[PDB]
DNA sequence: TTTTTT
C-alpha cells in the first residue's frame, strides 16, 4: 500500500504543477 | 400548446422571482451587462499580455504570492498606481505593518489620495476590506499578507497556542461574505499571500499559501511571482528580474508567463517591457547584442534600447500602439 | 512477492504515472508507472524525478561539464540548469512498469 | 453627482470604519505620521551608509545572520549601546546562554540598564518579547540566536525525537503575533540567526537559516555578517575584519556591503570607519600607502592614519561630518 | 489546517 498519486508527471515538458492528491494501493493489487 | 404553457410558468416564476428578489434577481446571461468583465492593467505590459483580458478583472478577487522580496508589494502598488491615475481609488490594508509611504510615493502611487490601514486583527483587517466594498468608492482593496490576518483569539492569545484551521476559518467566512459584495460595487480585492514549505511531502509542489484554501477556489487569477534574477549598472545591483506566472485565471487561459524588470525607487520596468514585445513582434530588429528600429540603429543592449526609446516618447508611443493592437488577444473598449 | 523484489525502501516509495514520450529511448513511455525511490541520493546519469523552476520532470541527470536536465527523445531538447535555477530531485526511477 | 455621491460614501464608510475599530484605525497614508520609518545608528557608518536610511528600522524586525564567530553578537551589543546612548531603553533575550556581561560592558553597553533574559523555552523567549512589545517602555530588543529558541515540546522530549517543523509554527506564529505590536510600540526586534547547511543541494545557495521562512518574510532588514580577516597588530590577533551584506531591505536598496573591523574588547573600529569613508569620499588623499589630509602627510597605512585621526578629534569630527552629509541618501530629521 | 530539518 503505496502512494499513486493521482496527478501525472510530464516527461516531454515540465509541468506547469504538480499537485499531489494521494491515492494509495498495493503492487500486487495494482498488477495481479 | 405545451410549449406556450411552459413559457407562461417560466414566465411567471421569472416574474415572482424579480417581484421576492429585486429586478436584477435573474435575468439572461447574455443581457446581463453586470457580468461582463472589465480589467485595469498591472502596470506591466507583458502581464497584461498573459492575463489574456489586458489586466487583472474588476469585481473580483485575486492572490498574489511567491517567495520573499520577490515583488508582491511593488506589483501591487504599481496595480494602485495605475488604477489611480484613472481616478480611481485605492485602498491599502498593510497587516504586514511594513508598509514605506515614501517608497509607495516614488512608485507613482498618490500616497495622499490611498487609503491605509494598520489592522490589529485579521478580522479586523477583513471587516475594513467588507465595508470599503459595501461603500462603492472604493475601485481597488489590497490586503498584504494575508499570513499576517492574526485571529483576535490568537493576538489575545499566548506563543505556542495551538489553534488548528482557525485561521483558515476565518478566510472562509471572509470570502463568503466578500465575494458578492465585491461583485455588486466592482471592486477588486488583491490578496497578498506568503509561501509556507509543505512537510513530508515525496512528490508534488511543497510549497503552500497561508490562508486556507477558500482562497484557492474563490480567487479569479492567482499570480506566482519570481525574482529570476539581478539588474546590474556593472556593479550596483539596481533592478530585479521577474517572472509572474498565471498559475489560475476565471476570465483568460491560465498558465502563461510574463517577465519584466522591477527597478528600486521606479518599479516595473515598462520601457524595457516595450523593448522586448517590439523585439518579439518583428517590430524592433535584434541583430545579436544590436537593437535596431526601422534600420536605425537604437543601441547596443536592452538598457541602451531602454534608454534610446526613453528619449524619444513619440516612437516609444508608436511602438506601444502597435504592440498593444497586436499581441492583446482581448482588447479592452 | 513483488514489494521484496523491487522494493528496498518501502517508508520512501512512491508511484508516478508517466506522462508524455521524451523517454521512449530509455524506456518510459506516456502512461507507465514509474516506481521512484525517495531515499537514494541522486549521481550522474540516473534516472530523477526534478522540478525545474517550480516545474516538474522526468529527465537524466547530468552534473559534468555543467548541470543539465536531458532527456532521451531525439526530438526534445536538453534542459540547462540555467541561473536562478532551483534543480529539486523527488527521487530515482528504479523500475517501469509497462 | 456621481462623484459626490462616491465622495459620500466613502466618508461615510470612514466613519464608520473609524467607529467601529477606532481613530487611527484607517486615515490617508499621506497623513499617516506613524507609518514615517525612523531608524537608529547601528554602531558602525559604513553600515548606515549600505542601510540607505541611516540605521535599522524602529518598528521592524531586523535579522542578521553568518557564520560562527562573525560579530552578530557584537554588532547587536554595538547597536544597543547606541541606542542606550540615545536614553532609550534596551532588552537581551540570550537564548544561547552564552552572555559575557563583563564584555558587554567593555563594547560600551549599560549592563545595569540592559534588560538580560535567558528564557528556558523558544516559547517562553516569543512571549517575553512579546510582553515587552506590548509594554512600550522597550525600545530595542533582541533574540540571541533564533537557532536556540528550542520549543517547549523538544525541551520536554529525547534527543532524537522528530518535531518536524514545530520551530517553524512557533517562529511564524510569533512573527505573526508580534509585527503589529512592534508596529504600535515603536519597538526594534533584532533576530540573530545562524547557518545550517541544505544537503543535495547541487546548484544554489546551500546555506539557510534556522526558524523556517518566516523571518525571511516578516524582517524588513536581513544583515549577512561574515568575517573576512583578521586585524593584527604585528603578531597577536586584535581584532577581525567583518563584512555585512543586507541581502533584505525593506526602506532603502538592498544588496549594498559594509566593512568595518570590529577589535576585541572595543567593538566596531568607528575611526577606521573614518578613515575609509573621508579616503573614499575624496577627502583624504591616498598615494599608495601614505594617507595625506589636505596636503598634511597623516601616517603610513592604515592603521596609522586611524592613530593619527584618534589622536585629533577637530578635524576628527570634520571628516565626519562631511560624510555625513555627502554619503547619507536619506538623513534623519 | 499547520510548517522544515542537516
Ligand atoms: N524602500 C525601498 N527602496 C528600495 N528598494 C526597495 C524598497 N522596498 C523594497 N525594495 C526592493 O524592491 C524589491 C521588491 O520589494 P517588495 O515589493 O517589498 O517585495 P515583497 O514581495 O513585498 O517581499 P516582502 O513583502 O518583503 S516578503 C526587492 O528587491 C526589495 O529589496
Ligand atoms: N569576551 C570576549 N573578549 C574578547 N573577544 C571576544 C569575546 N567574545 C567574543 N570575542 C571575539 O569577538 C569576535 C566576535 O564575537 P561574537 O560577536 O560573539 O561572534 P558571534 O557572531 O556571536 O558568533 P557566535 O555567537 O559565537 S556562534 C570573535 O572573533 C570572538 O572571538
Ligand atoms: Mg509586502
Ligand atoms: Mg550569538
Amino acid at each position: 500500500t503505496f502512494p499513486l498519486f493521482s496527478d501525472l508527471v510530464q516527461c516531454g515538458f515540465p509541468s506547469p504543477a504538480a499537485d499531489y492528491v494521494e491515492q494509495r494501493i498495493d503492487l500486487n493489487q495494482l498488477l495481479i | 400548446a405545451i410549449d406556450e404553457n411552459k413559457q407562461k410558468a417560466l414566465a411567471a416564476a421569472l416574474g415572482q422571482i424579480e417581484k421576492q428578489f429585486g429586478k436584477g434577481s435573474i435575468m439572461r446571461l447574455g443581457e446581463d451587462r453586470s457580468m461582463d468583465v472589465e480589467t485595469i492593467s498591472t502596470g506591466s505590459l507583458s502581464l497584461d499580455i498573459a492575463l489574456g483580458a489586458g489586466g487583472l478583472p474588476m469585481g473580483r478577487i485575486v492572490e498574489i504570492y511567491g517567495p520573499e522580496s520577490s515583488g508582491k508589494t511593488t506589483l501591487t502598488l504599481q496595480v494602485i498606481a495605475a488604477a489611480q491615475r484613472e481616478g480611481k481609488t485605492c485602498a491599502f490594508i498593510d497587516a504586514e505593518h511594513a508598509l514605506d509611504p515614501i517608497y509607495a510615493r516614488k512608485l507613482g502611487v498618490d500616497i495622499d489620495n490611498l487609503l491605509c490601514s494598520q489592522p490589529d486583527t485579521g478580522e479586523q483587517a477583513l471587516e475594513i476590506c467588507d465595508a470599503l466594498a459595501r461603500s462603492g468608492a472604493v475601485d481597488v482593496i489590497v490586503v498584504d499578507s494575508v499570513a499576517a490576518l492574526t485571529p483576535k483569539a490568537e493576538i489575545e492569545g499566548e506563543i505556542g497556542d495551538s489553534h488548528m484551521g482557525l485561521a483558515a476559518r476565518m478566510m472562509s467566512q471572509a470570502m463568503r461574505k466578500l465575494a458578492g459584495n465585491l461583485k455588486q460595487s466592482n471592486t477588486l480585492l488583491i490578496f497578498i499571500n506568503q509561501i509556507r514549505m509543505k512537510i513530508g511531502v515525496m512528490f508534488g509542489n511543497p510549497e503552500t499559501t497561508t490562508g486556507g484554501n477558500a482562497l484557492k477556489f474563490y480567487a479569479s487569477v492567482r499570480l506566482d511571482i519570481r525574482r529570476i534574477g539581478a539588474v546590474k549598472e556593472g556593479e550596483n545591483v539596481v533592478g530585479s528580474e521577474t517572472r509572474v506566472k498565471v498559475v489560475k485565471n476565471k476570465i483568460a487561459a491560465p498558465f502563461k508567463q510574463a517577465e519584466f524588470q522591477i527597478l528600486y525607487g521606479e518599479g516595473i520596468n515598462f520601457y524595457g517591457e516595450l523593448v522586448d514585445l517590439g523585439v518579439k513582434e518583428k517590430l524592433i530588429e535584434k541583430a545579436g547584442a544590436w537593437y535596431s528600429y526601422k534600420g536605425e540603429k537604437i543601441g547596443q543592449g536592452k538598457a541602451n534600447a531602454t534608454a534610446w526609446l526613453k528619449d524619444n516618447p513619440e516612437t516609444a508611443k508608436e511602438i506601444e500602439k502597435k504592440v498593444r493592437e497586436l499581441l492583446l488577444s482581448n482588447p479592452n473598449s | 512477492d513483488l514489494n521484496q523484489l523491487l522494493i528496498q525502501h518501502p517508508s520512501a516509495t512512491y508511484f508516478v504515472k508517466a506522462s508524455g514520450d521524451s523517454m521512449i529511448d530509455g524506456g518510459i513511455s506516456d502512461g507507465d508507472l514509474l516506481i521512484v525511490d525517495s531515499a537514494i541520493t541522486a549521481s550522474h546519469g540516473d534516472i530523477v524525478i526534478a522540478a525545474v523552476d517550480g516545474e516538474f520532470t522526468v529527465a537524466k541527470l547530468q552534473l559534468r561539464p555543467t548541470v543539465q536536465l536531458i532527456p532521451m527523445n531525439s526530438a526534445y531538447s536538453p534542459i540547462t540548469i540555467s541561473s536562478e535555477d532551483t534543480l529539486d530531485v523527488f527521487g530515482v526511477v528504479i523500475h517501469v512498469v509497462k
